[PDB]
């Protein structure tokens, strides 16, 4: 009942924004650290950003980081990743990776397309 | 053909002209009843392997036999050996002759040894006496010592190897060092003389002897079983007795009829088969319920490309109940398989999951580039190299370590700013070695906590259900059975003991995995032998065996072919205590004899079925029936009928009770230290035990003095027998001491102190620390005391234990013994001559037994033997190294320097100390029970002899009249009179008669009736007298009882 169902992902045109959700339907979400991952077609997957357990620290990526926006909501137990500041380099299926409990946590895998 | 080596295999392993005492030796011994290969004709003699032991024996009519040749190849290629007889002198050549298929000097080469002595003997032992000669030879190689034995043993039965015995003492030797494997027979052939070939074994004889330094006894260990009373039971002349033999014991029996047929389940598979496991970083952590895998099927599976175990060999499969198991799953790099080892060195080994510096039972891996690696490449795993918290073992650091300090130039923020430990790992199905993803876990165990009983949910006593391989490779070095189990379960996994370390098995959710321990096959060996003396037929008991399962090490057959050793007999039976391989089980139920178990005995008569039947049961076999004390001898209801005796019978026995040790003290220091500065100072340094032990030994010494004194000072002052021995017609003739013969023992007692096996374990015998202080009362003083005993018993009355001895007859002494047992002295004053005849004739014939019956006094001889074994196991325990380089003292004092010598001698002493304390504690137990024996001996003498006690089954069976004491070296003999009426004839009686309205009852008598009249008589003697008012009384009136009748009184 901790099976991570990823969601939120979908078609997004360049310059838009998307909210991302992912649920361990019927079990915890909050203190699992979130860490999405982009996998480019024909290329190698690359680190983007993550969060802290406490929620206070939104430890984003190494490069310019203010593009992606993250939050946890206890009332519904899913991620609220407000994607922003697109570049065409983010068209990828991402991984929920609720590293708490079972680290490499997945089970659906939601895809966001950064269209033109 | 195949002929037994019935008595062939016994010899002298070294220089021992021993005599009549019990001792063992452990060397290369030929098995008994060992089948021998005949080579009489070509139809000359095919070459045979040495087998680390061979036998030979010639049975020639005339001088034909030449020598032999020994060696590996018997050729110039390898160092060999030669044996030649010149009829003038024997020589031995270690030479390398060119191998001739048929012999004798083909090519003399490299002749390192030469020797000359008298020729090995031959004929007219074959012809002159009109018998022939059996020339046994013993050939042995131990440390190159070519152990050559021989003698002559003429026989007249050339049909096969007969019975009869001879010793075997050494002839010659060479310090060879050859590795002997094969051998040939040389003689300068369709019908050549008959001989034997018997293959030897490295075994452990016990050797018993005559008085002339010649062999008489030895036995077999896992062969003959007839002349395997053991490989150590001290005698060819064994008696009919069950003799435990060797520790290759048995396989199981049947049982009661409960049966399992219950299997349970549990989903362990996810632990290893969850095709979506966790990344090496986030090593997933599960423990699971009562559910296991038959890790044998995990061992013998090729699915695991890496079956690596750190600490437990994968051939230790059944008895694995492990307390805590923490499953830790993780992906691998293609080349890290070697790096999987506890306490390794490298990046991942201590920087992603460290097994610490301790063993890890089994870590199980296999390549899975099919279920994981995808055409695009499985793409979801990472590796943290060397940039983290250094990972104390068993740590799942799921923390994101962006920084270590946040300012240091090393990693920090300066120089490297975007560095991150979570470096991801990828691969492809077809990539090759180096990046092949093997499915890898960690199986770590705990210990020291598993009290339970549900590492057995099990059932199904069986014979066996599976192939011979790995039933139960536990009960260490392993053996067992396998079948299915029957119970329910709860959240613990993987551990329990049936009771207190009785580790059993690891249970199934799918598999079979049963022990309740499936057998270590069991304990039991109970070979039957009736004795080489009056028999030569054998069988074997196997305690607690299914007889269909070939009891010993199932069909081991790795030994010489023997119908008993090679278990295939159809002449079997199943007792409670297992199979009976040499049986003919019958339901005749005679008296018990040599016992088998639960009610199975043996030893029938010689014509049960056939003329070929012998005194030993069922010739060529041994029949063991169902035990019985015999049958019924029911007694019936007499209301008033009196089956009254008019006659009686008596018999005499032997009563045997030790009354001392062979009086022995032990100077504890001299026993141990042996007047040695090293041990003297060392024990002065060590404890105070020896003082206490010597106190106990002096206590037991003065104790046997006190035992001798109490058994022989029951009277204060001594009484010599009467001068003229004409006691009221009661002849004795045997028990009074010799009037003037040397040592003045009784004729019986002469015959005893001589008939006692004057060796008596040969024990004329002080060696070291030992001593025999002789007793207080000298042997002649015991004899004089027996004189006092008979003087009082037949000369003074009830009263020589009652103070001063009187001067009174035995005619009237027996008159008063009749008078005081409840039947008047009419008995002897009628029949003094007759009772005297019965009494003295019986007592005479009893001495015929005590003269013929050797070993019927086996309790005094037994105790002499127990002290013999006490001192003997004592000295052999003195011959126990116990932690030094050798059991000797002085050599290892000088062999090693000060510290090594002192510590090794310390170990030697401490051990031998402990052994002596154990000996003296066992000796004090023996001394307490033999104090009980001495008090019991003095008590028999006193109660039964000095007066006449009322004791039953203390001195004879029942009517106790008086008793008689005797003597011995360290024990005593006893014989006492046993009276029994007989000749029961029925006669009516009644508790009351009606006469003149009053009830009439007798004083000492009963109203016996002969059919129509009524008399008063006694109840062990039918004496008819008329019922009157002088010997009876009358009172009251006829009460309520069955049997009031007529025939009033006078």
């Amino acid at each position: 009942e901790v099976q991570l169902v990823e969601s939120g992902g979908g078609q997004v045109e360049t310059g838009g924004s998307l909210r991302l959700s992912c649920q361990a339907s019927g079990s915890t979400f909050s203190d699992y650290v979130m860490a999405w991952f982009r996998q480019r077609p024909g290329k190698e997957r690359e680190f983007v950003a993550t969060i802290s357990r406490n929620g206070g620290t939104t430890t984003y990526g190494s490069s310019v980081k203010g593009r992606f926006t993250i939050s946890r909501d206890n009332a519904k137990s899913t991620v609220y990743l407000q994607m922003n500041s697109l570049k065409p380099e983010d068209t990828a299926v991402y991984y929920c990776y609720a590293v708490g409990g079972d680290g490499d946590s997945w089970g659906q895998g939601t895809q966001v397309t950064v269209s033109s | 053909a195949y002929t037994n080596s019935f008595t062939r295999g016994v010899y002298y392993p070294d220089k021992v002209f021993r005599s009549s005492v019990l001792h063992s030796t452990q060397d290369l011994f030929l098995p008994f009843f060992s089948n021998v290969t005949w080579f009489h004709a070509i139809h000359d003699n095919p070459v045979l392997p040495f087998n680390d032991g061979v036998y030979f024996a010639s049975t020639e009519k005339s001088n034909i036999i030449r020598g032999w040749i020994f060696g590996t190849t018997l050729d110039s290629k390898t160092q060999s050996l030669l044996i030649v007889n010149n009829a003038t002198n024997v020589v031995i050549k270690v030479c390398e002759f060119q191998f001739c298929n048929d012999p004798v000097y083909s090519s003399a080469n490299n002749c390192t040894f030469e020797y000359v002595s008298q020729p090995f003997l031959m004929d007219l032992e074959g012809k002159q006496g009109n018998f022939k000669n059996l020339r046994e030879f013993v050939f042995k190689n131990i440390d190159g010592y070519f152990k050559i034995y021989s003698k002559h043993t003429p026989i007249n039965l050339v049909r096969d190897l007969p019975q009869g015995f001879s010793a075997l003492e050494p002839l010659v030797d060479l310090p060879i060092g050859i590795n002997i494997t094969r051998f040939q027979t040389l003689l300068a052939t369709a019908g050549a003389a008959a001989y034997y070939v018997g293959y030897l074994q490295p075994r452990t004889f016990l050797l018993k002897y005559n008085e002339n330094g010649t062999i008489t006894d030895a036995v077999d260990c896992a062969l003959d079983p007839l002349s395997e009373t053991k490989c150590t039971l001290k005698s060819f002349t064994v008696e009919k007795g069950i003799y435990q033999t060797s520790n290759f014991r048995v396989q199981p029996t049947e049982s009661i009829v409960r049966f399992p047929n219950i299997t349970n389940l549990c989903p362990f598979g996810e632990v290893f088969n969850a095709t979506r496991f966790a990344s090496v970083y986030a090593w997933n952590r599960k423990r699971i319920s009562n559910c296991v895998a038959d890790y044998s099927v995990l061992y013998n599976s090729a699915s695991f490309s890496t079956f690596k175990c750190y600490g437990v060999s994968p051939t230790k499969l059944n008895d694995l109940c492990f307390t805590n198991v923490y499953a830790d799953s993780f992906v691998i790099r293609g080349d890290e398989v070697r790096q999987i080892a506890p306490g390794q060195t490298g990046k991942i080994a201590d920087y992603n999951y460290k097994l610490p510096d301790d063993f890890t039972g089994c870590v199980i891996a296999w390549n899975s580039n099919n279920l994981d690696s995808k055409v695009g490449g499985n793409y979801n795993y990472l590796y943290r190299l060397f940039r983290k918290s250094n990972l104390k073992p068993f740590e799942r650091d799921i923390s994101t370590e962006i920084y270590q300090a946040g300012s240091t130039p090393c990693n920090g923020v300066e120089g490297f700013n975007c560095y991150f430990p979570l470096q991801s790992y990828g691969f492809q199905p077809t990539n090759g070695v180096g990046y092949q993803p093997y499915r890898v876990v960690v199986l770590s165990f705990e210990l020291l906590h598993a009290p339970a009983t549900v590492c057995g949910p099990k059932k199904s006593t069986n014979l066996v259900k599976n192939k011979c391989v790995n039933f139960n490779f536990n009960g260490l070095t392993g053996t067992g059975v396998l079948t299915e189990s029957n119970k329910k379960f709860l959240p613990f996994q993987q551990f329990g003991r049936d009771i207190a370390d009785t580790t059993d098995a690891v249970r199934d959710p799918q598999t079979l995995e049963i022990l309740d321990i499936t057998p270590c096959s069991f304990g039991g060996v109970s070979v039957i032998t009736p004795g080489t003396n009056t028999s030569n037929q054998v069988a074997v008991l196997y305690q607690d065996v299914n007889c269909t399962e070939v009891p010993v090490a199932i069909h081991a057959d790795q030994l010489t072919p023997t119908w008993r050793v090679y278990s295939t007999g159809s002449n079997v039976f199943q007792t409670r205590a297992g199979c009976l391989i040499g049986a003919e089980h019958v339901n005749n139920s005679y008296e018990c004899d040599i016992p088998i178990g639960a009610g199975i005995c043996a030893s029938y008569q010689t014509q049960t079925n056939s003329p070929r039947r012998a005194r030993s049961v069922a010739s060529q076999s041994i029949i063991a029936y169902t035990m019985s004390l015999g049958a019924e001898n029911s007694v019936a209801y007499s209301n008033n009928s009196i089956a009254i005796p008019t006659n009686f019978t008596i018999s005499v026995t032997t009563e045997i009770l030790p009354v001392s040790m062979t009086k022995t003290s032990v100077d504890c220091t001299m026993y141990i230290c042996g007047d040695s500065t090293e041990c003297s100072n060392l024990l002065l340094q060590y404890g105070s035990f020896c003082t206490q032990l010597n106190r106990a030994l002096t206590g037991i010494a003065v104790e046997q003095d006190k035992n001798t004194q109490e058994v022989f000072a029951q009277v204060k002052q001594i009484y010599k027998t009467p001068p003229i021995k004409d006691f009221g017609g009661f002849n004795f003739s045997q028990i009074l001491p010799d009037p003037s013969k040397p040592s003045k023992r009784s004729f019986i007692e002469d015959l005893l102190f001589n008939k006692v096996t004057l060796a008596d374990a040969g024990f004329i015998q002080k060696f070291n620390g030992l001593t025999v202080l002789p007793p207080l009362l000298t042997d002649e003083m015991i004899a004089q005391y027996t004189s006092a005993l008979l003087a009082g018993t037949i000369t003074s009355g009830w009263t020589f234990g009652a103070g001063a001895a009187l001067q009174i007859p035995f005619a009237m002494q027996m008159a008063y013994r009749f008078n005081g047992i409840g039947v008047t002295q009419n008995v002897l004053y009628e029949n003094q001559k007759l009772i005297a005849n019965q009494f003295n004739s019986a007592i005479g014939k009893i001495q015929d037994s005590l003269s013929s019956t050797a070993s019927a006094l086996g309790k005094l001889q037994d105790v002499v033997n127990q002290n013999a074994q006490a001192l003997n196991t004592l000295v052999k325990q003195l011959s126990s190294n116990f932690g030094a380089i050798s059991s000797v003292l002085n050599d290892i004092l000088s062999r090693l320097d000060k510290v090594e010598a002192e510590v090794q001698i310390d170990r030697l002493i401490t051990g031998r100390l402990q052994s002596l304390q154990t000996y003296v504690t066992q000796q004090l137990i023996r001394a307490a029970e033999i104090r009980a024996s001495a008090n019991l001996a003095a008590t028999k003498m006193s109660e039964c002899v000095l007066g006449q006690s009322k004791r039953v089954d203390f001195c004879g069976k029942g009517y106790h009249l008086m008793s008689f004491p005797q003597s011995a070296p360290h024990g005593v003999v006893f014989l006492h009179v046993t009276y029994v009426p007989a000749q029961e004839k029925n006669f009516t009686t009644a508790p009351a008669i009606c006469h003149d309205g009053k009830a009439h009852f007798p004083r000492e008598g009963v109203f016996v009736s002969n059919g129509t009249h009524w008399f008063v008589t006694q109840r062990n003697f039918y004496e008819p007298q008329i019922i009157t008012t002088d010997n009876t009384f009358v009172s009251g009136n006829c009460d309520v009882v069955i049997g009031i009748v007529n025939n009033t009184v006078y």
